[PDB]
C-alpha cells in the first residue's frame, strides 16, 4: 500500500545551488514544511562558501579555461602568472582579487592596441578577464551582498506591480505592464500565488546574514529602509522584521552577543566570594536588554564563578516577584 | 555639417570620464591613469548589465546616464559611490596593514588608542583571535 | 635598428668614485639616420630607465627625421583611371588595381578598395593605401 | 600641452593642413588619459610636407616606373 | 542549392538588379526569412509560435527594421551573457546566418559563454549573434512549402528531422503520423501563411 | 516492464504530467483572452492513485521547480 | 500576531466552534518612560490596522501592560 | 652630510624620531576618518611582540 524511496564542482557548487535556489526563490511554491530544513544546509554552505576564497581560483580557471588561446600574451602571461599566485597566497587572511593590476596590465595593452578597433578578437579578451573580476572586483563580499540583494528585490518587484490596491482592477495592470507577450505574466502569476510561503523564508536570507550585519552599508541600508515601509497583513511581521534589522544594529543576535554577555559578565563579576555585581544584577533584573537567551546558557558554562553568579541572579531573575532574604551559594558533592 | 553635433556630446564625455576617474584616483592617488579607465568600463558595463556596454560608443547617451549615477543621491544609483569608498578603503587599508609590517614597534601604542572605541561585543571578538 | 644606446660608468674627477651617464646615437648610414619606430622607440625606452634614477642623457644627433615610405606591393599593380588614358593630361580620377590582382593584396590589409565598373573596365578605387611595411605612417 | 588634466578633442577643418612639427608636437600620446583627436573628410597629416616626402620618394625610379607601368 | 551562396542575400539582389533570375527567394524574403532572428520576426510577423529568444513578440512585402531587428541579436560577448540569463540555462550561441549547423554553440553555464560566443565569432566572423532557449527534446517537424509570384502558397505534407546525431539529421519520415488530426489542419495552414504573407 | 517504484514513480509523473496537461491548458485559455484565473488551478499539487493488484500505489506530484 | 495569528489560523481549521471572546495578553515588562493617550492611539493604530481579521479572528478582549513613568 | 651611515647626532634621532612620529599619527588619524577599520587591523596589526600586546590592551 505504501512506499518510500531513498534515490538521489565548487564553482559550481556555489552557482548550481544558487539555480536551484532562483528556481526555489522566484516563488515556485513549497511542498511541505520539510521545506525549512532544506534551507539551512543549501544557505550556510552558500553564505560560509561564498566568504571561501577558493572559489575565484576556480573561477579564474573556468573562464580562462575556454579562452586560454585568442589571448595577447603579454597580459595573458601577467595575469596567469597571478592566479597561480592567487593561489600560492590563498588561505592568508589578507588575500583580495587583484583586479586594478589584472585590469591595468590589459591596459597596458589597451594602452597601445585599444585605440584602434583591431579589437574582436582581442575584444573578447579585453572583456573576458574584465568579466572574470567582474564578479568579483569587490571581492565576494559586495557582491554576495549585491546578488542576495538583486534576488530580494526580484521577490519585491514581481509582487509590488502585482498588489496596488486590489487583486482584480490591479491585474489589469498586470495584464499592461506586458500588453505585448505574456509569458512573462505567466512567470509573474505563477510567483504570487504562495506569497504567505514566501515571506517567512525572506526572512532567511537576512537572518543569517543580519546574524553578522551589525554596521553593513547604507547603499544597502536604503534598500533595507524600503523594507519597513511593507504594509499588508501578510507582510506585516517581516516588514516589522526590517526594524528587527534596524534595531539589532544596536543591540544584535548572534554570539557576538553571546560574547557580549560572557564579555561584560566575567569582565563585570569580582570572580572572588565578594561577587558584588549587585547594581549589573538589578541591572539584569531591570535590563532593558533581554538576558535569558545566554545568561541562563552560562550559569553552567565551566567556570565556577559563572555558574556562581549567572546562576543567583537567574533565580533573582525569576523571583524578582518574591522577597529575598537569603541565598548562599553552596558548593557541594564537588 | 553633423560633426558639431557629435563633438559637442563626445568632449563632454571624454570629461566625465576623467572627472570620475580624478574622484577615484581623489580616492586612491597611487593610482595609474590606464587601470581606473578599466574599472569605469567595468563598473559602467557592470552597473547597467554587461548588456549596455555598447552604448560606451554614444556620446550623448552615456553624457545623460553618468550624471543620473552621481547626481541621483542615495538611490539605488549610488553605487560607484560605494564603490569608490572601497577603493579608499583598500588604499588606506593597504596603508594600515603595510606600516605596521614596514613599522612593527607602532602596533602596540597604536592598537590601544586604535582600539579605544569599537562595541564590547568586539572587543570580545580580539580575545577570540 | 637604427639606434644604438648603452649604460655607461666612469671614475671622473669630479666624480671620483663615479657617475654614469646615457649615450644615445644616430646611424646615418642606417636611413640617413631617420626616425623609425625602432629608433624612437629605443631612444624614448632607453631614456624612460634614464629618467627614474634622476641621470643625464646624452643624445648624438645625425638624421632625416621619422621615418617616411609607400606600400610596395601597390607600386607595381596601381593603375590610374585616367579621363582618357590616351591622354593623361585630361586628367585623372583614381588609382586602381584589377580584380584578379585586388583579389591578392585584398587578404592582406594592403588597400580598401571597392569593386567599380568605369570606362568600360572594371576597377578597383584605391581609397586608402595601407601597406604591407610597418614603420612608414604616422 | 603635456600639463593638460581634461579632455582636448582636435579636429582639423576642411581644405587646412597639419604637417611634421605641427603634427608632432601636437599628437594624443603625450597624454593618452586627456587628448583626443578628430579628421574631415577634407583633412590631411603626415611626417613631412610634400617637397620633403617627395624628395626621398622622386628619385629616378617614381616618374619612369609610374609611367611605364 | 545548399552552403555557400545558398544563403548569401546578396545574390539575388545584384542579379534581380541585373535582371537575372534566381531560383529560390528573392534577396529581400530570403534575408528575412533565412536568417534566424529576421525569419523568427517574419514567422512572428505570420503569428506562427517561435521558441523563447530575445527576439520575441517583435513584428512588423516584408523588410526586418534594424531596430525591430536589433533587439533579436546580442550585438557582443557582453550582450550575450545576459541574454542568456532570462531564458534560463541551458541556451544555444547560434549565428544568425549559420546554415547546416554552422556558427552553433550550446551552453550550460555563464562562464562557458565568453569562448561559445567567440567560437561562433571564429566559426562565422561578421554574423550577428542570438541566443535562444532550447526546447526539451520534442519532435522536429518540417513542412514543405510550394509559392508562386501571385500569392499562392500551399503544404504538401510535412518531414520529421528530431533524430539527428552530433548535429547531422540521421532519419527523415512522412507523414507525420504523431500529430493529432485537429493539429494538423491547423499546422499546414500556418506553414502556409507565413509564405503567403 | 517497468521496476514497481519507478513505475509508481514514473507512474506518478505519467498521472501528473495528465493533471498538469490540464493545468497548462487552462493557464492558455484564461491568459490569452485574459481572464483573471485563480492561482490553484495550475498544478503543482497533484494526487494520484492507481490501484495494481488490488493494493494501492499511493502517490502525490509536486511540481517543484520547472 | 502573525505568527499566533498563524497558530489560531491552524485553531480554526483543526477545530471550529465560532469563538467569541478571543484575549491576547501581553506583558511587557521592561519600564519605559512615555504618556498614556498617545499609546492609547498607538494600541489603536495597532489592532485597527486589522479590522476584518479580527472579526474572522473574533477579537473581543485583549490586554497590554508596559510599565512607564 | 659626509659621513653616511655613519654616527648619528642629537637632532637626528630627532629628525627619525618626527619622521617616526608622523607615521604614526596617520594610523591613528586613519582611524579617526574610517573607525571600522580599526578593530580589524587588530589581528593584522598584533604581527609583532603579539602576546604581550594582546595583553596590554586587555589590562586597559
Amino acid at each position: 500500500h505504501t512506499g518510500s524511496l531513498p534515490r538521489i564542482k565548487l564553482h559550481r557548487v556555489f552557482h548550481y545551488v544558487l539555480d536551484n535556489l532562483v528556481n526555489v526563490m522566484n516563488g515556485y511554491c513549497l511542498p511541505d514544511p520539510f521545506f525549512s530544513s532544506k534551507v539551512k544546509d543549501w544557505v550556510e554552505r552558500l553564505m560560509k562558501t561564498l566568504r571561501d576564497p577558493s572559489l575565484p581560483l576556480l573561477e579564474l580557471q573556468d573562464i580562462m579555461t575556454s579562452v586560454s588561446g585568442r589571448i595577447p600574451p603579454n597580459v595573458e602571461k601577467s595575469i596567469k602568472k597571478e592566479m597561480a599566485q592567487y593561489a600560492s597566497n590563498i588561505t592568508s587572511v589578507l588575500c583580495q582579487f587583484p583586479s586594478q593590476q589584472i585590469a591595468n596590465i590589459l591596459d597596458s595593452h589597451a594602452a597601445t592596441l585599444n585605440r584602434k578597433s583591431e579589437r574582436e578578437v582581442f575584444f573578447m579578451n579585453t572583456q573576458s578577464i574584465v568579466q572574470l573580476v567582474q564578479r568579483y572586483r569587490s571581492g565576494i563580499r559586495g557582491h554576495m551582498k549585491a546578488v542576495v540583494m538583486d534576488l530580494l528585490r526580484q521577490y519585491l518587484r514581481v509582487e509590488t506591480q502585482f498588489q496596488n490596491g486590489h487583486y482584480d482592477k490591479c491585474v489589469f495592470a498586470l495584464r499592461e505592464e506586458n500588453k505585448s507577450d505574456m509569458n512573462t505574466v505567466l512567470n509573474y502569476i505563477f510567483s504570487h500565488a504562495q506569497v504567505t510561503k514566501k515571506n517567512l523564508l525572506v526572512t532567511m536570507l537576512i537572518d543569517q546574514l543580519c546574524g553578522r550585519d551589525p554596521t553593513l552599508t547604507d547603499e544597502l541600508l536604503n534598500i533595507l529602509t524600503e523594507l519597513t515601509q511593507l504594509s499588508k497583513t501578510t507582510n506585516a511581521k517581516v516588514a516589522l522584521r526590517a526594524r528587527q534589522v534596524l534595531i539589532a544594529s544596536h543591540l544584535p543576535s548572534y554570539e557576538l552577543r553571546h560574547n557580549q554577555v560572557e564579555s561584560i559578565f566575567l569582565s563585570a563579576i569580582d570572580m572572588y566570594g565578594h561577587q558584588f555585581c549587585i547594581e549589573n544584577l538589578q541591572k539584569l533584573i531591570l535590563s532593558e536588554t533581554s538576558i535569558f537567551d545566554v545568561l541562563p546558557n552560562f550559569f553552567y558554562h565551566s567556570n565556577q564563578v559563572v555558574r556562581m553568579a549567572a546562576l543567583e541572579v537567574y533565580v533573582r531573575r525569576a523571583y524578582i516577584a518574591y522577597e529575598l532574604n537569603s541565598v548562599q551559594h553552596r558548593q557541594l558533592k564537588d | 555639417k553633423t560633426s558639431r553635433t557629435f563633438f559637442y556630446w563626445r568632449l563632454r564625455r571624454l570629461l566625465l570620464e576623467d572627472l570620475v576617474k580624478k574622484k577615484i584616483h581623489n580616492a586612491n592617488p597611487e593610482l595609474t591613469d590606464g587601470q581606473i579607465q578599466a574599472m569605469l568600463r567595468r563598473w559602467f558595463v557592470e552597473v547597467e548589465g554587461t548588456v549596455k556596454a555598447y552604448v560606451w560608443d554614444n556620446n550623448k547617451d552615456l553624457a545623460e546616464w553618468l550624471e543620473k549615477q552621481l547626481t541621483e543621491e542615495d538611490g539605488v544609483h549610488s553605487v560607484i559611490e560605494e564603490n569608490i569608498k572601497c577603493i579608499s578603503r583598500d588604499y588606506v587599508l593597504k596603508q594600515i596593514r603595510s606600516l605596521v609590517q614596514a613599522n612593527p614597534e607602532v602596533a602596540m601604542d597604536s592598537i590601544i588608542h586604535m582600539t579605544q572605541h569599537i562595541s564590547p561585543t568586539q572587543r570580545a571578538e580580539v580575545i577570540r583571535i | 635598428i637604427g639606434m644604438v644606446a648603452w649604460k655607461m660608468t666612469f671614475k671622473s674627477p669630479e666624480y671620483p668614485e663615479g657617475r654614469d651617464i646615457i649615450v644615445i646615437g644616430n646611424d646615418i648610414t642606417y636611413r640617413i639616420g631617420s626616425f623609425g619606430p625602432q629608433e624612437d622607440l629605443l631612444f624614448l625606452r632607453a631614456s624612460e630607465l634614464a629618467r627614474a634614477e634622476g641621470i643625464p642623457r646624452i643624445y648624438v644627433s645625425a638624421n632625416s627625421g621619422a621615418r617616411i615610405g609607400l606600400a610596395e606591393e601597390i607600386r607595381h599593380m596601381f593603375h590610374v583611371a585616367w579621363v582618357d588614358p590616351e591622354d593623361p593630361y585630361k586628367g585623372y580620377r583614381y588609382l586602381y588595381l584589377t580584380p584578379q590582382d585586388y583579389k591578392r593584396v585584398s587578404a592582406l590589409n594592403s588597400v580598401h578598395c571597392e569593386h567599380v565598373e568605369d570606362e568600360g573596365e572594371s576597377r578597383y578605387k584605391i581609397t586608402d593605401i595601407i601597406g604591407k611595411e610597418e614603420g612608414i605612417g604616422p | 600641452l603635456r600639463e593638460c588634466c581634461q579632455p582636448v578633442l582636435v579636429y582639423i577643418p576642411p581644405q587646412a593642413e597639419l604637417r611634421g612639427g605641427s603634427w608632432v608636437v601636437i599628437d594624443s600620446s603625450i597624454n593618452p588619459r586627456h587628448m583626443e583627436m578628430y579628421a574631415d573628410r577634407e583633412s590631411r597629416g603626415s611626417v613631412l610636407e610634400p617637397e620633403g616626402t617627395v624628395e626621398i620618394k622622386f628619385r629616378r625610379k617614381d616618374l619612369v616606373k609610374t609611367m611605364r607601368r | 542549392g545548399w552552403g555557400h551562396a545558398s544563403e548569401n542575400p546578396k545574390l539575388p539582389e545584384l542579379l534581380l538588379k541585373n535582371g537575372i533570375a534566381f531560383m529560390g527567394p528573392p534577396s529581400q524574403a530570403m534575408w528575412a526569412l533565412g536568417d534566424k532572428i529576421a525569419s523568427s520576426i517574419v514567422a512572428q510577423t505570420a503569428g506562427i509560435p517561435t521558441l523563447p529568444w530575445s527576439g520575441s513578440g517583435l513584428r512588423v512585402i516584408l523588410n526586418v527594421p534594424q531596430e525591430l531587428y536589433e533587439k533579436g541579436y546580442v550585438k557582443d560577448v557582453d550582450d550575450g551573457l545576459q541574454a542568456a540569463e532570462e531564458v534560463g540555462y541551458p541556451v544555444m550561441i547560434k549565428a544568425s546566418e549559420g546554415g547546416g549547423g554552422k556558427g552553433i554553440r550550446k551552453v550550460n553555464n555563464a562562464d562557458d559563454f565568453p569562448n561559445l560566443f567567440r567560437q561562433v565569432q571564429a566559426e562565422v566572423p561578421g554574423s550577428p549573434i542570438f541566443v535562444m532557449r532550447l526546447a526539451k527534446q520534442s519532435r522536429h517537424l518540417e513542412v514543405q512549402i510550394l509559392a508562386d509570384q501571385y500569392g499562392n502558397a500551399i503544404s504538401l505534407f510535412g518531414r520529421d528531422c528530431s533524430v539527428q546525431r552530433r548535429h547531422q539529421k540521421i532519419i527523415e519520415e512522412a507523414p507525420a503520423t504523431i500529430a493529432t488530426p485537429a493539429v494538423f489542419e491547423h499546422m499546414e495552414q500556418c506553414a502556409v501563411k507565413l509564405a503567403k504573407m | 516492464r517497468p521496476d514497481t517504484m519507478l513505475g509508481v514513480v514514473c507512474g506518478a509523473l505519467h498521472v501528473a504530467d495528465v493533471s498538469l496537461r490540464n493545468s497548462v491548458s487552462n493557464f492558455l485559455h484564461s491568459l490569452e483572452r485574459g481572464q483573471v484565473l485563480p492561482a490553484h488551478t495550475l498544478l503543482n499539487t497533484v494526487d494520484v492513485e492507481l490501484i495494481y493488484e488490488g493494493v494501492k500505489y499511493v502517490l502525490k506530484v509536486t511540481r517543484q521547480s520547472p | 500576531l502573525l505568527e499566533a495569528m498563524d497558530e489560531l489560523e491552524v485553531a480554526f481549521n483543526n477545530t471550529n466552534v465560532r469563538t467569541d471572546c478571543n484575549h491576547i495578553f501581553l506583558n511587557f515588562v521592561p519600564t519605559v518612560i512615555m504618556d498614556p493617550s498617545k499609546i492609547e492611539e498607538s494600541v489603536r493604530s495597532m489592532v485597527m490596522r486589522y479590522g476584518s481579521r479580527l472579526w474572522k479572528l473574533r477579537v473581543l478582549q485583549a490586554e497590554l501592560k508596559i510599565n512607564i513613568r
